[PDB]
RNA sequence: GGCCAGCAUCAGUUUUGGUGGCAGGAUAAAUCCAUAGGAAUGUAGCUUGCCUCGGUAAGUAUUAUAGCCUGUG
RNA sequence: AGAACUGGCGAUGCGGGAUGAACCGAACGUAGAGUUAAGGUGCCGGAAUACACGCUCAUCAGACACCACAAAAGGUGUUAG
RNA sequence: GCAGUCAAGCGUUCAUAGCGACAUUGCUUUUUGAUUCUUCGAUGUCGGCUCUUCCUAUCAUACCGAAGCAGAAUUCGGUAA
RNA sequence: UUUGCUCCACACAAUAUAGAUGGAUACGAAUAAGGCGUCCUUGUGGCGUCGCUGAACCAUAGCAGGCUAGCAACGGUGCACUUGGCGGAAAGGCCUUGGGUGCUUGCUGGCGAAUUGCAAUGUCAUUUUGCGUGGGGAUAAAUCAUUUGUAUACGACUUAGA
């Protein structure tokens, strides 16, 4: 759907006379901008509370930033999604150095493994391994052995003129 | 297979001579008359494109003709033709080519008693045909209107285009065959009663 | 850029070498093709020869003349590629194609002319390397082409030449490196270098 | 998921020098030499000691890995088939008429010249690849043997003798007549 | 007879990897690899260089045939204090590449006038080189 | 002053660059600095076992002869 | 084949869907400059052989709504659960 | 009209050699229907004769796999027009 | 049939042009590997080095490039000659020898340039042909009609005729 930020989103029950102050609730919501982050917000909360958008009122948005930007990390996902035939939890490990990016390629991954469009999708948890060996996939497993190097073999440089007067050459 | 070049004997018989022509009474009659004109020198010119021919060619064919006056045939007008020369080395046979100048050669040099030879020729011509002698169709019934060495049904209705495979009237004869595996029953000889 | 551009076909791809081609035409661009027979096709050379064979059996039902015709050669296998890529039946396009020839083997002037590249159609930066792919040469000879062997022949014939001329050339270049080199800490050097010569 | 880097280890023997340029392999022993290219496959020889060599497939997914092994082990054959070497045992198999096997020459040739099988007036022939040698074996009835020093071409050799004996409109449980390959293994003994 | 067997000698990514970053803002700056995050992602940073920490594709940098040594995943400050002390800007410059990167840029800073001499000088050293071509 | 142009200064419309000053937010989040705590894909040292005079491996071992993580400021 | 509400075609060209009454975009005086729609940008053909992460190898692969078809059932092909 | 999936049965024994109920998913357009879009200022509205070409859901012939294939004979299947 | 043909040379005249405007600047082969230098045991050899683009290499100053002088070099280069040789895939081009000759911006000199008026492609290419001039060279055929029948509806084909 694009280029995420996380967003806190609180919202809560227009007040009444006999229930003034109704009771706040939060979700933290990956949106490309803090419109589809409150839409987002009212689709979930209607799934869990009697309310809806009429009805209520956002009370704070705020985006969340990441911790440590330039810190690699191992992270959980956890994912609901609807196929054509049915509908699926699911467990996806990803590896990168922010829950914006993580999320990022996680849509990217379900829409290419699984054909998953943005609308079919519920993230349900995104959550920092702390411990290396609670990670699970090995995908990512691979990338956590000691003193970890490879090469990148058969290197293809992009040529910037049509013509070419050598016979490339892919070392590297 | 490209030719490169052709070398001629000096000397040319009347009989090939005039096979160069459509009015040989008439004309002067110059042909190859300068060509012969290159033996004088020494031989140079023409040792260097029988040099050539060797030095290249993958394969060389010689230049025969018939001796047509030695023949009961009006026609005057010789037969000229390339044959193939397969004896070894490409090097062997223009030698051989260029020995065999002017000279002459035999048919039993070249053919043996129960060989089997190929004939290629024209054959007999005919002229126009109907449909039923050219491509032997079968006859119409005796009662069918206007004609009946014909074909009754030159096509369906699609392709609406009469097709390059049906029967249709035409010249017949005087096509070229080449008809294989005719044995050599025996080879003659003319000075031999 | 040049009057004239020689493309060694060897280790390109059809349609984008093709691609490429027939923009530079349309373009102005006058151009040789050269070996053809060494072209490459993505997909195993079953699977091209099944595609020719689709190929083969067009043709005009009344009259198999008048229908698609099929050339076997590789060169021509590769105009196929490129006319279809040409608004052919225009004047413009029929000029166009005109600037365009194309060749089995490197056949005289087009030997001692230096030949190029189109990398963004060469092979071996085009291809994922695991994937299958085709050589012309080997393709139209299942097809009819009859002329293989004779072309590989010449073509040894005239490789062996070349690696004579090459030598030649190294050495000579080498010579002349030693020269620029005994020049070499001399003032019209050191200026030189300084203006990035 | 392309696996980052798998390897396998090619064990060399105290006679043979492999060596390995591109990808066209050679290795050469007490029995003689053999040569295989292996340009088809796209891994990375390694070197790390005249007893040792190692194979790797970088960044590879599934069925490139799974060719990892098949590389390691077509190469393996080729060290064993240079040090002990190669020798496949083949016996003829009949109900009843006798299947008369000998050895023919026409220029230079080596051909398997298989008479009678199953009566057929019919002549059989196998060529005689090169690299492979063949001996009937005395001492033991209707065995013929192949020998050589590429697994490849005797294993071949081999199978193009048994099915060049295949059985046509009978039932070929009933019909069993053959020449069968009976024993797998090597030319020097004690292994 | 020992087995001689080739090489194939990559360049690999690896901590402490030094790299020339080629689109952006850095782009002709080098760089070193801190931390690595997939088979297409590794985690770079270039204080000397002025480029900032960040996570990068591999396919906007080339790596160089330079490495040092560097602490899987060391912070700015910690990559800045290996960087000088292992000299790596000296080894870098002393390249051929670095040399052959300066070489076209003086090229293209080159004043109209400052192209004339340029030629008057090879028209120098072409008569005195082309000489000495014809004398051995 | 007939024809067609070039440049300059402006006017209407528009397109494409450079650059200056400010406002928000976790009064961005980081880096950095300070400080407490920690752990391993465990840095020094150590022990042990082979091993062409140290190199390896498998133990201890939390800053030492690398560093990192986490919170707070 | 026959009704309901709206929008259309009929009566209407223009851009797009190769093609096409009805779909998409947009409704028309004569023109300049700009910007877009729907739809596109390897070449035919104006417009990135752009960027980025996956997936797919088909000895009848696949390739964009209306639309020019395919199903039950299976695969120790491969992917992720 | 033709071809499937499930597999209860049939096949002495034995589901699937060869078959196959109750169900059920399809394909075809030499059947017949349903429609009424084209032709009513006219498209010669039975069959045969002749003659071409094309499809394949293959009767024969080439080479094969399978069988409740001993041989002979037959049947099932593949590549095949 | 009114002195015609051809090749080289120049000259006038036309006619064009799918588009000159410093240079189409030659190994091969591999790409999970190569190029180049060097050594040696000449090999799937040792060692060194390069790539990361042709953004290169070569050429490039002078009335679109005038007229002149000199020096240092003995090099470069254009042109017509001559020596030996190689190239047949479409060779029709490449290499080499030797004198002659022009130029040289390798360096240093004398003279010139304006008024094309503040820009106007400001005209420098190469296609094909036609007409005289004189330097080499060469002196046919086909067709109709006639005729044959190995051919033929007519044409066409196949023969024949100083
Ligand atoms: O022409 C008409 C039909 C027709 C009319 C006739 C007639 C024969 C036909 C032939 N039918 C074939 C298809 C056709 C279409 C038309 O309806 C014709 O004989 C007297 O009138
Ligand atoms: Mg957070
Ligand atoms: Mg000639
Ligand atoms: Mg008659
Ligand atoms: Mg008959
Ligand atoms: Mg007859
Ligand atoms: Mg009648
Ligand atoms: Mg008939
Ligand atoms: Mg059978
Ligand atoms: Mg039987
Ligand atoms: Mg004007
Ligand atoms: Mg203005
Ligand atoms: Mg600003
Ligand atoms: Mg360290
Ligand atoms: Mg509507
Ligand atoms: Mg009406
Ligand atoms: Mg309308
Ligand atoms: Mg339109
Ligand atoms: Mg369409
Ligand atoms: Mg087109
Ligand atoms: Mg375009
Ligand atoms: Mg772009
Ligand atoms: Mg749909
Ligand atoms: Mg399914
Ligand atoms: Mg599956
Ligand atoms: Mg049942
Ligand atoms: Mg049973
Ligand atoms: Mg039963
Ligand atoms: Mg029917
Ligand atoms: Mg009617
Ligand atoms: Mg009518
Ligand atoms: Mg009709
Ligand atoms: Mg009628
Ligand atoms: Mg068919
Ligand atoms: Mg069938
Ligand atoms: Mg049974
Ligand atoms: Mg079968
Ligand atoms: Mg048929
Ligand atoms: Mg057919
Ligand atoms: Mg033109
Ligand atoms: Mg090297
Ligand atoms: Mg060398
Ligand atoms: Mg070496
Ligand atoms: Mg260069
Ligand atoms: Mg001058
Ligand atoms: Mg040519
Ligand atoms: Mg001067
Ligand atoms: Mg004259």
């Amino acid at each position: 759907m694009a280029h995420f930020k996380e967003y806190q989103v609180i919202g809560r029950r227009l007040p009444t006379e006999s229930v003034p102050e109704p009771k706040l609730f939060r979700m933290r919501i990956f949106a490309s901008n803090e419109v589809i982050a409150k839409s987002r917000y009212w689709y979930f909360l209607q799934k869990l509370h009697k309310v809806k958008k009429a009805s209520g009122e956002i009370v704070s948005i705020n985006q969340i930033n990441e911790a440590h930007p330039t810190k690699v990390k191992n992270f959980g996902v956890w994912v609901r999604y609807d196929s054509r035939s049915g509908t699926h939890n699911m467990y996806k490990e990803i590896r990168d150095v922010s829950r914006v990016a993580a999320v990022e390629t996680l849509y990217q991954d379900m829409a290419a493994r699984h054909r998953a469009r943005f609308r079919s999708i519920h993230i349900l948890k995104v959550a920092e391994i702390e411990k290396t060996a609670d990670v699970k996939r090995q995908y990512v497993k691979q990338f956590l052995t000691k003193d970890l190097k490879f090469p990148l073999p058969h290197r293809v440089q992009k040529s910037t003129k049509t013509f070419s007067y050598k016979r490339p050459s892919t070392f590297y | 297979l490209r030719s490169l070049t052709t070398v001629w004997a000096e000397h040319l018989s009347d009989e090939v001579k005039r096979r160069f022509y459509k009015n040989w009474y008439k004309s002067k009659k110059k042909a190859f008359t300068k060509y012969s004109a290159k033996y004088a020198q020494d031989g140079a010119g023409i040792e260097r494109e029988l040099a050539r021919i060797k030095k290249y060619a993958s394969v060389v064919r010689v230049l025969v003709h018939t001796q047509i006056r030695k023949t009961p045939l009006a026609q005057k007008k010789a037969h000229l033709a390339e044959i193939q020369l397969n004896g070894g080395s490409i090097s062997e046979k223009v030698d051989w080519a260029r020995e065999h100048f002017e000279k002459t050669v035999a048919v039993d040099s070249v053919f043996e008693q129960n060989e089997m030879i190929d004939a290629i020729a024209v054959t007999k011509g005919h002229g126009f045909e109907g449909v039923t002698h050219r491509w032997g169709t079968k006859k119409l019934p005796r009662k069918t209107h206007r004609g009946l060495r014909k074909v009754a049904c030159i096509g369906a209705w699609h392709p609406a285009h009469v097709m390059w495979s049906v029967a249709r009237a035409g010249q017949r004869g005087y096509h070229s065959r080449t008809s294989i595996n005719h044995k050599i029953y025996r080879v003659g000889k003319g000075d031999d009663e | 850029v040049e009057p004239v551009v020689v493309i060694d076909g060897k280790g390109h791809l059809v349609g984008r070498l093709a691609s490429v081609v027939a923009k530079q035409l349309l373009n102005g661009q006058k151009i040789v093709v050269v070996r053809a027979e060494e072209l490459n096709i993505s997909g195993e050379f079953f699977r091209n020869k099944l595609k020719y064979h689709d190929f083969l059996r067009k043709a005009t039902a009344f009259n198999k003349t008048r229908g698609p015709f099929h050339f076997r050669a590789p060169s021509r296998i590769f105009y196929k590629a490129l006319r279809g890529m040409v608004s052919h039946k225009t004047a413009r396009g029929k000029a166009a194609l005109e600037r365009l020839k194309v060749f089995e083997g490197i056949p005289p002037p087009y030997d001692k002319k230096k030949r190029v590249v189109v990398p963004q159609a060469l092979r071996v930066l085009r291809l994922k390397p695991g994937r299958k792919y085709t050589t012309l040469g080997k393709l139209s000879t299942s097809v009819g082409w009859k002329y293989e062997d004779v072309v590989a022949k010449l073509e040894a014939k005239r490789k062996v030449s070349s690696a004579e001329y090459y030598a030649k050339k190294r050495a000579f270049t080498k010579k002349v490196a030693s020269a620029n080199a005994t020049a070499a800490e001399s003032d019209v050097a050191k200026q030189l270098a300084a203006l990035g010569y | 998921m392309k696996y980052i880097q798998t390897e396998q280890q090619i064990e060399v023997p105290e006679g043979v020098t492999v060596s390995i340029k591109s990808r066209i392999v050679k290795v050469v022993g007490p029995r003689g030499t053999l040569t295989k290219n292996l340009k088809h496959i796209d891994v990375t020889f390694t070197k790390v000691n005249n007893q040792l060599i190692k194979v790797a497939v970088h960044n590879g997914g599934r069925k490139h890995v799974a060719a990892l092994r098949t590389v390691k082990s077509l190469v393996d054959n080729m060290i064993t088939g240079v040090t002990k070497g190669y020798k496949y045992k083949m016996r003829y198999v009949y109900a009843h008429f006798p299947i008369n096997v000998n050895i023919v020459e026409k220029d230079g040739a080596k051909f398997i010249e298989v008479r009678n099988f199953l009566g057929d007036k019919k002549i059989r022939n196998v060529p005689v690849r090169d690299g492979v040698t063949i001996e009937f074996s005395t001492n033991v009835k209707d065995e013929i043997v192949l020998s050589g020093n590429s697994v490849e071409d005797v294993s071949q050799n081999a199978a193009d003798l048994q099915q060049i004996c295949r059985v046509r409109n009978k039932d070929i449980r009933k019909f069993l007549d053959g020449i069968y390959v009976s024993h797998k293994g090597f030319i020097t003994e004690d292994l | 007879t020992d087995s001689i067997v080739k090489a194939s000698n990559w360049r690999l990514v690896e901590v402490g990897r030094v790299v020339l970053i080629k689109k952006g803002q850095s782009a002709g700056k080098l760089a070193a690899i801190v931390e690595i995050i997939d088979q297409k992602k590794v985690l770079i940073d270039g204080p000397k260089a002025g480029v900032p920490r960040q996570a990068i594709n591999l396919g906007q940098v080339v790596l160089t045939p330079l490495t040092f040594a560097l602490p899987r995943g060391a912070r700015t400050a910690t990559v800045s204090k290996k960087w000088a002390a292992a000299a790596v800007c000296e080894k870098w410059a002393a390249s051929s590449w670095a040399k052959k990167i300066a070489q076209r840029e003086r090229r293209a800073a080159l004043t109209d006038f400052e192209r004339f001499q340029v030629m008057v000088l090879r028209k120098q050293k072409r008569y005195t080189v082309k000489k000495a071509l014809a004398k051995a």
